[PDB]
């Protein structure tokens, strides 16, 4: 609890936090990419999806089979991430 | 022209045609950029009984059936049980269909990017890419199915992979057990995905090898482990005969022994050609090794005779591996120009 | 800093509007808007009440 205690102090500007990165769509693994425009994911859930490259994320890092958060709602990608 | 004046109201209604389309075909942008998944799309013909009868069967990958028949602008090589499908939400419908081809894999097999019989197979791979514009007024019909054959020790495989790269084109590479595989019922799949892949690219360049191995018929009636390959050549005979696709891409065959041999597979759109090698020369393969190994640092002084002599019944890989062997020790030699002994010494170290 | 109680009145037009946006209340987000005249703060009505285009936007 002690230690607790000073993170929930901390606690209260996370409500403000919370707007943005809540979104998960569970990461999404890529396979391949036909065009630039519209890439093709396969979920963990064996169906596959499509959405277009955000503007947040660079097309030259992107890589084959790589595991990237995703957004539920918007569906592009927001930021990747190293594993 | 009175009776022409009438022309300019009709003028005028098309031009505001094309002023009020703007806004219909702006919204195709903004509603068909992003389709959410992928479908799998069978075709099925229902009848109503215009009110004609149209439908389709689909199949989601979250495994849902549900009911749709055949919509969206025009189609052409659509309306082939293929996959990725443009959907929208709860929509259901058909928008931008795609064909990447089924379990990809397969396809994606590698990535590329004697002067008298040369001579003759140069002309003969070159032909199809040039003399079209020409076939017109002649009326010479480009072969199809070449058959390259001869006995063991030619090298032929790297020979027929040196004339892809002056062909320019993308060339591919699938062997006699690739074919073979512990499922049933993959040649047909395979075939029709290569010609589909076929179908879709560039006019590439393809070639088999070993289809006398898989091609063997077997006279000994006890038992064996493949007659699969046997009936897919059959399938690619009646697919290279009763189909007029197959004046498209061509499909370069090889067979190393001449022991088994389908006299089914004479026709144009099957195997053509059959050129024999007939103890190929020393001093063609000292010219091809020159032009292999004129990109290499030597000292311009060679008899050719020696090393002409001492080539028997070998490779053009091993010619070339004779080339690396004499690359590998003139490293260590403290010599930084390669010498004529070093390829005579090459051929005695690795043969 | 003063709040009262405010009351939503709705007539049949809005009413059926809705119904037949009831209609276009397929999975497809859809968008509508209201109108009427403000005669005081504690009340509100609504008269004009249509719908609008679909979107792929949502």
């Amino acid at each position: 609890a002690p230690p607790a205690l000073w993170d929930l102090a901390a606690d209260k500007q996370t409500l403000q936090s919370e707007q943005p990165l809540q979104v998960a769509r569970c990461t999404k693994i890529i396979n391949a990419d036909s065009e630039d425009p519209k890439y093709i994911i396969n979920v963990k859930q064996f169906a596959k999806f499509v959405v277009d490259l955000s503007d947040q994320v660079a097309p030259t890092d992107i890589e084959e089979g790589m595991r990237v958060g995703v957004d539920r709602n918007k569906y592009q990608i927001h930021i990747p991430l190293p594993p | 022209k009175i009776m022409k004046s009438e022309v300019l109201r009709v003028t005028h209604e098309l031009q505001a045609m094309k002023d009020k389309i703007k806004e219909n075909s702006e919204k195709i942008k903004v509603n068909k950029t992003l389709p959410y998944l992928v479908s799998n799309v069978i075709e099925l013909l229902d009848v109503d009984p215009q009110r004609k009868g149209k439908c389709a069967v689909i199949k989601t990958s979250t495994r849902q059936t549900y009911f749709l028949p055949v919509i969206g602008l025009v189609d052409a090589e659509k309306l082939k049980p293929g996959d990725l499908v443009g959907v929208n939400k709860d929509s259901y419908l058909i928008l931008e269909t795609l064909p990447t081809e089924y379990d990809s894999r397969v396809k994606a097999m590698e990535v590329d990017e004697l002067d008298k019989q040369i001579q003759e197979l140069v002309e003969a791979i070159v032909l199809p890419m040039n003399h079209k514009e020409k076939f017109e007024n002649l009326g010479i019909q480009p072969p199809k199915g070449v058959l390259m054959y001869g006995p063991p020790g030619t090298g032929k495989t790297l020979l027929a992979r040196a004339c892809a790269a002056q062909t320019k084109a993308t060339f591919l590479k699938l062997a006699g057990p690739q074919l073979v595989q512990m499922f049933i019922g993959d040649g047909a799949k395979l075939v029709r995905d290569a010609f589909a892949l076929a179908k879709e690219k560039a006019p590439s360049i393809i070639f088999i090898d070993e289809l006398d191995a898989i091609g063997t018929k077997r006279f000994d009636s006890e038992k064996a482990g493949d007659r699969e390959v046997q009936r897919t050549m059959l399938e690619l005979l009646n697919q290279l005969d009763g189909f007029q696709p197959n004046t498209q891409v061509k499909v370069i065959a090889a067979t190393n022994r001449v022991d088994i041999l389908d006299p089914a597979l004479l026709r144009s759109g099957r195997l053509d050609r059959k050129i024999e090698f007939p103890m190929p020369n020393e001093e063609a393969r000292a010219r091809i090794m020159q032009i292999h190994s004129r990109k290499m640092n030597v000292s311009p002084d060679v008899n050719y005779e020696e090393l002409a002599r001492c080539t028997d019944d070998f490779n053009g890989a091993q010619c070339k591996a004779v080339c690396v062997e004499a690359g590998m020790i003139a490293l260590r030699r403290g010599a930084t120009e390669l010498t004529h002994e070093d390829y005579m010494e090459g051929i005695l170290e690795v043969q | 800093a003063v709040d009262t109680a405010e009351q939503v009145y709705i007539s049949s037009l809005a009413l059926l509007k809705m119904l037949k946006h009831g209609r276009a209340g397929v999975p497809m987000e859809v968008m509508g808007l209201m109108l009427g005249e403000f005669v005081d703060d504690y009340t509100v009505r609504v008269i004009d009440v249509f719908a609008m285009p679909q979107s792929g936007t949502g």
